[PDB]
RNA sequence: AUGGUGAACUAUGCCUGAAUAGGGUGAAGCCAGAGGAAACUCUGGUGGAGGCUCGUAGCGGUUCUGACGUGCAAAUCGAUC
RNA sequence: UUCAAAUGAGAACUUUGAAGACUGAAGUGGGGAAAGGUUCCACGUCAACAGCAGUUGGACGUGGGUUAGUCGAUCCUAAGAGAUGGGGAAGCUCCGUUUCAAAGGCCUGAUUUUAUGCAGGCCACCAUCGAAAGGGAAUCCGGUUAAGAUUCCGGAACCUGGAUAUGGAUUCUUCACGGUAACGUAACUGAAUGUGGAGACGUCGGCGCGAGCCCUGGGAGGAGUUAUCUUUUCUUCUUAACAGCUUAUCACCCCGGAAUUGGUUUAUCCGGAGAUGGGGUCUUAUGGCUGGAAGAGGCCAGCACCUUUGCUGGCUCCGGUGCGCUUGUGACGGCCCGUGAAAAUCCACAGGAAGGAAUAGUUUUCAUGCCAGGUCGUACUGAUAACCGCAGCAGGUCUCCAAGGUGAACAGCCUCUAGUUGAUAGAAUAAUGUAGAUAAGGGAAGUCGGCAAAAUAGAUCCGUAACUUCGGGAUAAGGAUUGGCUCUAAGGGUCGGUACGAUCAACUUAGAACUGGUACGGACAAGGGGAAUCUGACUGUCUAAUUAAAACAUAGCAUUGCGAUGGUCAGAAAGUGAUGUUGACGCAAU
């Protein structure tokens, strides 16, 4: 039955003006402002959210520590640990059939 | 001025023809 | 308190203090939410305990989808029916 | 009288393009050293909707050849263009739809799209969505190649100008009826400031030249001279017929 | 605003040079189902963050107090 | 049970907008609304978002096609007039 | 006629935000059952579609040609819509 | 509105007490934006003002009052505005915003003449202005004033910028290990350049979860009622930012190889492109425990006593419930010829340029320690008296918080918290009025005209025509039932087993007796209907302040112009523009 104001100067209910009713120590009902919640990264290309990453404020991820923010395998904090594995078939594949396929060239300047 | 005072448009009041 | 201790025994519930529609005091979509999920619980524990087997429990899961089980004391009357020809047919082939 | 609505609309003041949502300018990639003696790879990165748009843009990404960077350039997605898809443009590419080619290689009657008027304004013609042009004839000498336009003019055009192989993805837009005011005015609440039209026999005198009159008549002809004067061009401007036809459709 | 869970460590946040008021807090509180006993909180005012060690056993409680260097001052309650 | 005759998915509309032009949309609101087979994965995933846009549920393929249905027939015979001709190319 | 001032009211476009109880009707999709040689057709649910509908806040201003008409008011008040 | 007292020369109007009432929480409550500018507070005053009065006042006179590294501005960019280079114009000035321009400085190396000349390489982005509702580094609790606070005080935190030190870690295999894997850790060199992510997003619908509120049980205190009854009624029992540990939907990994197809949502999607199952990984919105933190705050008791006024004891506990209300969030589904901002900023990865150990070095992204954080706004009203309307005007003006009962309901009605009792009064009850009502018999005979008024009204059950674009018409039309009380039946959760009990908690529906002055949606609330004609298809829009319509618009249909050296239109001119971030399924004109 007890009714709470705002805490700033700002009288909308904006993305950036949201109330939470916390109840105080002193017995009484008041409001706090909460800050817009954080997105998890996502991946360059395949577009799911990785893993192993923490999700926070892009200015305060300067202020978390190294192992926050990266995984201990190559391509950790950018691509979805299947997007790695993806390009590790391509890239040595192509790279054997490039080399079969100068061989294929080679045969046909020598029998003509 | 107000919405009295009217003599000018009139349905069949005066200032007619 | 007194008005609400009455209610619970079944007073002042007639058709003279209803003002809404029977969909407005409590909606159909709530008694067939509350259906599916006691026949689908029961299904499921049913399966974890041996009391039935996986091709009785599909072929469950989806008749109690539609209809035919209108609470728990009627599906579980049709399980041990489906249980009771499943072994005469068995002891006689 | 007074200035009347057409004539209004070249102040721009609230008749402009709303360009918030648009993804930009879909033009080919400009003609360099590359796609002029051989082709170049770029990759079908992402297809995505142009507001404003018929037909999808496709965002291509192709190779700096002097710099070590990568450059996204604005496609128009052709009917069958996938992502992933290897995009091929240059003089020494394949026949194969979306890739770019130069339309003095492609053979007569090759359906391409987004036609270049002169070589290296990046695509003029044929740029709606299931629009497309057809290639009627070659002339080796004067390096002129003819083709039809999709209103059905044979123009003939340089041997040089570019064009994107098959036929623009978005075809048969215009066949499901709208069926109510709001969603025509959600079309062009994305183009211009051009929707609702009010006829010009239901307005006053000053406000267009058909206004006036105890009834709903044009009064004069509707047909106006070319030579005419702005404010004065106000229904069939230089018409040569009128009237619907009890006959055959457009000629070949 | 952080809590200690080792005694050895907590001697040592003692002679960091920079700490120089202590407080050892008694709190009145009650077994699993049973009597009552004594609990103490010693606190410690660093220069960052309060660090706070909570013994639940009055036997350790007052050998701790003696464990204490006497240039650091303490405050009782 | 079949609730409806004749309209289908146009009931929405109601009475209005008339019965000739409530059965035009009635055929091109099917196409843009059903699903059709991915020939990279072989699903049946594919469904229309921004139309000309059709993308696969799964297999993150997305194929630009006609408004209301992902081939149209006036685009097959293109696909079919421009691999003929490639054909003569090298032969 | 000459030279200046105004879009704080209002007209329209754009940009960035905000606001809108409770009911009625029951479109596609889906499940189960029944009938039929087939084609398929019916029955019971599910689902929650609409420039749909009743009706608050809001917006509007039909009628009483009511009140007032040197008014509370140079356009308001009441019922009704 | 009433009574009494106080003050005063003077009281229907001031103050206090008592009584009766209202606003009923979409308020006459508590806060703000725009706007006002001292109206805020105290003391003194009553000539004028408060259309009566006045001891009172938003009045008059004299003073007091607004405290920030964390709240905003400042910064970024949106629609746009607008210098320079140039081109027009007699000219005031106009065009144009990266445009026909020789458009600029960063990490450093070289230098121990002195401060930065000078050697590379790099990058061509090329003014600036534009949001106190967009984007955005970082604070909470308690106490405090006549009037101020997230700003003061006390306690407890965090961010940015800059210095360096101590401890730790790594290095003689120079620039770390573990886990098959997802990945994990207190740390664990990375320049030019390139790439990616966050910032960064529509609306509606149901479902899951969380928070606050509502409801409720036991217990520990206080107050109320008591002719009678009532283990009764009311009230108190609270835990911030931040820190540590832990915790889930989704997602992913390993083992394994599925048809007698299985799994699974309220809503039918998933599986040899590897399901079910078994074992794990991660995100930490949120929740849990602890620290912060009882030392606070709250509720009482026992004492002191003109007094600065305190002192001493206690308790502050343990639970339950949900289609509940408000709100946050998660995974989904529907809709579009509508697919629903930008930038500053921050981070990661790719890359391997450089710099480095052995009697010794490197990392301030590990821990701790040090210093600093400027300028301006901050009072009050935000409206039947502080804003705009000539005013102390029944008008107009953006938004947040939302108790209990009745009921479908934020409807109407009554009450709690909170706030008012302010609109000149007194005496009588003629006519005529304004507002609200009731009428015997007839039932539109009234009137241009059923104008006005009346009747109908909620829920449940029955029944429902012509016509039709087959969707409707339809709540068609037309009937019945409705209270109270006593019962019955049906619809669930949790626990030990290859069978059944025990226990606990919900308002939903149906049925049967009894009972009454035949009343029962008992106040409130709440469709008149049918048969046809003219007309416009419908939703929608306009003459602010006499005309809301058959007028306008609309989808549909049709015609015309135009392939860019172009169509239509603008400008005094222009190296000028709009359509055009456009290309005939387009634009422009009807
Ligand atoms: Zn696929």
């Amino acid at each position: 039955a007890q009714r709470v104001t705002f805490r700033r100067r700002n009288p909308y209910n904006t993305r950036s003006n949201k109330i939470k009713v916390v109840k105080t120590p002193g017995g009484i009902l008041r409001a706090q402002h909460v800050k817009k919640l954080a997105t998890r990264p996502k991946c360059g290309d395949c577009g799911s959210a990785l893993q192993g990453i923490s999700t926070l404020r892009p200015r305060q991820y300067a202020t978390v520590s190294k192992t926050h923010k990266t995984v201990s395998r190559a391509y950790g904090g950018s691509r979805c640990a299947n997007c790695v594995k993806e390009r590790i078939i391509r890239a040595f594949l192509i790279e054997e059939q490039k080399i079969v396929k100068k061989v294929v060239k080679e045969q046909t300047e020598a029998a003509k | 001025r107000g919405r009295g005072r009217g003599r000018g448009r009139g349905r069949g009041r005066g200032r007619g023809r | 308190r007194a008005h609400a201790q009455s209610k619970r025994e079944g007073r002042h519930s007639g058709y003279g203090k209803r003002k809404g529609t029977r969909e407005a005091r409590l909606p159909s979509q709530v008694v067939w939410i509350r259906r599916l999920r006691v026949l689908r619980r029961l299904l499921a524990k049913y399966r974890d305990a041996g009391k039935i087997d996986k091709h009785l429990y599909h072929v469950l899961y989806k008749e109690s989808k539609g209809n035919a089980f209108k609470h728990k004391r009627a599906l579980v009357e049709h399980i041990i029916q489906a249980k009771a020809d499943a072994q005469r047919e068995k002891a006689l082939n | 009288g007074r200035v009347i609505r057409n004539q209004r609309k070249g102040a721009g003041s609230i008749f402009t393009s709303h360009t918030r949502l648009r993804q930009g300018a879909a033009k080919l990639r400009t003609l360099d050293y590359a796609e002029r003696h051989g082709y170049i790879r770029g990759i079908v990165k992402q297809i995505v909707h142009d507001s404003g748009r018929g037909a999808p843009l496709a965002k291509v990404v192709f190779r700096d050849p002097y710099k070590y960077r990568l450059r996204e350039e604005i496609f128009i997605a052709n009917e069958g263009v996938h992502t992933g898809q290897f995009i091929y443009a240059g003089k020494k590419a394949s026949l194969n739809v979306g890739n770019v080619l130069p339309l003095g290689s492609v053979p007569e009657g090759t359906i391409v799209s987004n036609v270049e008027e002169k070589p290296g304004d990046r695509g003029a013609l044929a740029r709606a969505s299931g629009n497309y042009v057809i290639i009627i004839g070659h002339n080796p000498d004067e390096n002129k190649t003819r083709v039809r336009l999709p209103s059905g003019a044979k123009k003939v055009i340089s041997s040089d100008a570019r064009g994107v192989i098959g036929v623009i993805a978005g075809g048969g837009r215009v066949d499901k009826p709208l069926l109510k005011a709001g969603r025509a005015f959600h079309k062009y609440r994305l183009k211009r400031n051009s929707w609702p039209k009010t006829r010009g026999v239901a307005m006053n005198p000053v406000d267009h030249p058909h206004g006036g009159g105890n009834h709903q008549h044009i009064g004069k002809a509707s047909t106006i001279s070319r030579g005419a004067v702005s404010g004065q061009k106000a229904g069939l401007i230089a018409a040569r017929r009128t009237g619907l036809l009890r006959g055959s459709q457009k000629t070949q | 605003a952080r809590e200690i869970t080792d005694i050895k460590q907590f001697l040592e946040l003692t002679r960091r040079a920079d700490v120089k008021t202590a407080t050892v807090k008694i709190n009145k509180k009650l077994n699993k189902a049973g009597k009552p006993f004594r609990q103490t909180k010693f606190k410690v005012r660093g220069s960052s963050s309060l660090y706070t060690l909570v013994i639940n056993d009055a036997g350790k409680a007052k050998k701790l107090i003696q464990s204490l260097p006497p240039t650091l001052k303490v405050n009782r309650l | 049970a079949k609730r409806t005759k004749k309209v289908g998915i146009t009931g929405k509309y109601g009475v209005r907008y008339g019965s000739s032009l409530r059965r035009q949309v009635k055929k091109l609101e099917i196409q843009q609304h059903a699903r059709y087979d991915c020939s990279f994965c072989g699903k049946k995933t594919v469904k229309r978002g921004a139309a000309g846009i059709w993308t696969c549920s799964c297999c993150k393929k997305t194929v630009a096609g006609g408004a209301y249905t992902v081939s149209t027939a006036a685009a097959a015979t293109v696909r079919s007039t421009i691999r003929r001709l490639r054909e003569m190319v090298e032969a």
